[PDB]
RNA sequence: GCUCGCCGGAAGACCAAGGGUUCCUGUCCAACGUUAAUCGGGGCAGGGUGAGUCGACCCCUAAGGCGAGGCCGAAAGGCGUAGUCGAUGGGAAACAGGUUAAUAUUCCUGUACUUGGUGUUACUGCGAAGGGGGGACGGAGAAGGCUAUGUUGGCCGGGCGACGGUUGUCCCGGUUUAAGCGUGUAGGCUGGUUUUCCAGGCAAAUCCGGAAAAUCAAGGCUGAGGCGUGAUGACGAGGCACUACGGUGCUGAAGCAACAAAUGCCCUGCUUCCAGGAAAAGCCUCUAAGCAUCAGGUAACAUCAAAUCGUACCCCAAACCGACACGGUGGUCAGGUAGAGAAUACCAAGGCGCUUGAGAGAACUCGGGUGAAGGAACUAGGCAAAAUGGUGCCGUAACUUCGGGAGAAGGCACGCUGAUAUGUAGGUGAGGUCCCUCGCGGAUGGAGCUGAAAUCAGUCGAAGAUACCAGCUGGCUGCAACUGUUUAUUAAAAACACAGCACUGUGCAAACACGAAAGUGGACGUAUACGGUGUGACGCCUCCCGGUGCCGGAAGGUUAAUU
RNA sequence: AGGACCGAACCGACUAAUGAAAAAUUAGCGGAUGACUUGUGGCUGGGGGUGAAAGGCCAAUCAAACCGGGAGAUAGCU
């Protein structure tokens, strides 16, 4: 069965990616919400 | 022609051909093509705008004239060829300096006719001078409502207006719709009428065949729930309300023109 | 031209294996271990003048770090450029 | 190690994606592995991924994205021009053999190619952000020419049979060879060459386009395959020396012909149809500003250059997506016998026996086989089973929209051997002989090879479409015309759609729709068009305006802000 | 020629019996040149999308997705 998770790295990248995150304003909220949080990996990129 | 396809499969008993045989057989002229992509129907958000469109055949985009303009060349009419963007069939004219333009195909036109734009231009079809140096009552297509802008009216595969009046600076015009318009007398027009007259006889005969014309299919409002549609939910089948689009508008008959800038040039509507 | 200074940072070793003592011994090819960020003209250049030996050409690699796990901790080894040197004809190296 | 069994259009081989060391070697067996484990995709250590020509990067663009100015918007921001990104598409170049425990079109051996510089001598119009050409394009169908590949014969090597026979019309194996360079064929497309002029190609153009005029019928482009060379080479069945039983080193015959033949190539071709079938660069060409006897261009020759990143391994799976060593997953390769076949059966190459076994041979459950007599009596219902099942030939009703119905129904033949005919009809096609504008040519010729289908005669069986494979049929009737779509995971239908019909709106800055707007779709469309609504092939058809809607009217009544 | 026929791949999911499986199996079944199917990339966003329309689908979630916040909502109820 066709599970829904279907990976595709360069469309990870693109969705979810530091640059994708940078063009954005959200996004950049996104970023410093997590840099506030502490995390270790700040995006998806690898 | 037309031509009455036999039942060999259902799906085609029911199916009309219109066979020009006089269409050129072959690639059309490649300079006057463009690009041309499909929309689906959606607009910039990405929202569909207008439904039932998608898919459908790749077409390229002939560059049509309709403006204009080679006053005092003549020019001779090559071929004739198949258009998938129009009701209507073109021709590729050759002007005596060389250029090649295509243009509407009027009724009488073929391979060989000579054709001339401009004010001392001949009154025969194919030919394109101002309204006011054309007779009235005589069926024109390709008019223009502005001058210089290119013909807007009646290019469709079997229309043509008359010209019932000039009175001055204007000119009334009879659309094909039945509206009594006018317009500036200095604007331009194609002497006869359209071509492909017989367009209106073809019948697709299948659900595939307005598939390939880019056509989705139409639900109906009533077949609906009524979260979609103000037509829908009922349990079987129940109607009990006035007709409305999908965005609540009576349908079978609320005018809907609004545009009081050009009431000034509507004569008389149609009826 | 490469600068003197750059020729030495090039260079980080000789790699001892059996696959480089086979490439030694028969093709005259010695493998390095060198910098990565140095390219296949530098390393050549950084060869003929610090062992003093004609080169016919350098292949490189990239080899990339195992994965390991010291004690219940996780823990990457460094990638590292690999270069397959091929020295002239009767070029015996010290 | 020897047997057995399974897959073999895969359960084999090679990739993409995704994973990210799982690869190889040594070592260990606590945990992990549904048992044991000396084994492992487990632990620990070490090793392993070599490119000018493969891919990325790079040049070019599609859908789309971002977007200087700009337009719009309380703010945030939206749209969008110039631009710039964006492959899933276009754009230069490599083949064969050998080698590692583990990489290889990357190493080595041989033999190639490409496109840049730089320098040269030789010549002499070069030059783009511009013009033109080209690239550049659909579906289906039909062949013909080919090859991949396979079969047989020939040849070469080996063999003479654990049991009757087996020196022959016997048995086993092998019989392979690239890119490149030369040749330019089967075939496809097109008339060429020169001269003159011209409101066209944003300017110019010697280019393209268009007009004339002259002259010759061959000119050019394209093109699989074959042939030659590449190749006195490599590889080569197996023989022979050493042996850490893993292998290493030497050596090496023949290496032809015919037939058959793709879904691959010629073919981005041809024929045809309507639903009318990317773009831009690379590439060719034309000039402009310019420069002017310099640069630049093309000419060969020399030299330098091709960086960087990827390259292990899995990849229909125990390594990816599924919590698992648990269904899903795009591309390429496609042997033999039978067969229409990529179905099916048995096999090859290759890969596996699915990580608990051993017994026993109760009930009951699952999955199968057979069954006296009956043959739907079962049951809500013939559910399920059983049955039918192929090719050829004969034959086939109502009704019909004249196409159908129809494989209607129903029947007959079917194996093997011999003869017709020591293999026919056909297909292919060598020598020889003749012609020739000479070649991959044309005629004639028929050797050899291959080879159905039929008829007649015989013959065995209970049975000859013998296995696998492979329609059940007919009669009345509701619904829906039909092919389609649908509740991912209890509903596939009479529901939706449909072609068709009708009403209605909409004159183009269209109606309408998304948008505080700008704008965008509609549509580069223009009433033979587009939108909305209902109905729903085809045939015969299809009173009430009081109510509510809509349309038109505006005499009077009433009536806002305002005053 | 064909939204033509029989039929593998491929796409589906009518009947049947039966966790390896949070929808599968085997045996049969429908389509199989088209209103087909499929890879890669792109666009449409929550009272919004898309919808051959079933209130279907929008990450095992849908008569209004998920995450975080108002928030210790309110609970004459248990």
């Amino acid at each position: 069965m066709k599970r829904t998770f279907q990976p595709s790295v360069l469309k990870r990248n693109r969705s979810h990616g530091f640059r994708a995150r940078m063009a954005t304003k959200n996004g950049r909220q996104v970023l410093a919400r997590r840099r506030a949080k502490g995390r270790a990996r700040l995006t998806v990129s690898k | 022609a037309v031509v009455k396809c036999k039942p060999t499969s259902p799906g085609r008993r029911h199916v009309v051909k219109v066979v020009n045989p006089e269409l050129h057989k072959g690639k059309p002229f490649a300079p006057l093509l463009e690009k041309n992509s499909k929309s689906g129907g959606r607009n910039n958000n990405g929202r569909i705008t207008t439904r039932h469109i998608g898919g459908g055949h790749k077409q390229a985009y002939r560059i049509v004239d309709f403006k204009r303009n080679k006053d005092g060349i003549p020019a001779v009419v090559e071929r004739l060829e198949y258009d998938p963007n129009r009701s209507a069939n073109i021709a590729l004219v050759l002007y005596k300096d060389g250029e090649r333009r295509y243009i509407l195909a009027p009724k009488g036109l073929k391979a060989g006719d000579q054709i001339q734009s401009g004010v001392d231009a001949a009154i025969k079809p194919g030919n394109t001078l101002p309204m006011r140096n054309i007779p009235v009552g005589s069926t024109v297509h390709n008019v223009e409502m502005k001058p210089g802008k290119g013909g807007q009216l009646a290019r469709s595969a079997g229309t043509y207006v008359q010209i019932v009046a000039r009175d001055g600076a204007y000119v009334t015009l009879r659309l094909r719709s039945g509206e009594m318009r006018k317009v500036e007398a200095d604007c331009r027009a194609t002497l006869g009428e359209v071509g492909n007259a017989e367009h209106m006889l073809r019948v697709l005969g299948k659900a595939g065949a307005a598939r390939w014309r880019g056509v989705r299919p139409t639900v109906r409002g009533t077949a609906m729930n009524p979260v979609d549609h103000p037509h829908g939910g009922g349990e079987g089948r129940n109607f009990g309300k006035h007709p409305v689009t999908p965005w609540g508008v009576q349908t079978k008959g609320k005018k809907t023109r609004s545009n009081k800038r050009t009431d000034k040039f509507i004569v008389r509507r149609r009826s | 031209m490469i600068r003197e200074e750059r020729l030495l940072k090039v260079l980080r070793a000789p790699h001892v294996s059996e696959k480089a003592s086979t490439a030694m011994e028969k093709s005259n090819t010695i493998v390095l271990k060198v910098a990565k960020d140095a390219t296949k003209a530098e390393i050549k250049a950084a060869v003929q003048k610090l062992f003093e030996v004609e080169v016919e050409v350098v292949n490189t690699l990239v080899v990339k770090g195992k994965v390991k796990r010291h004690g219940q901790r996780i823990g990457r080894r460094s990638d590292w450029k690999k270069a397959y040197v091929t020295l002239k004809e009767g070029q015996n190296l010290d």
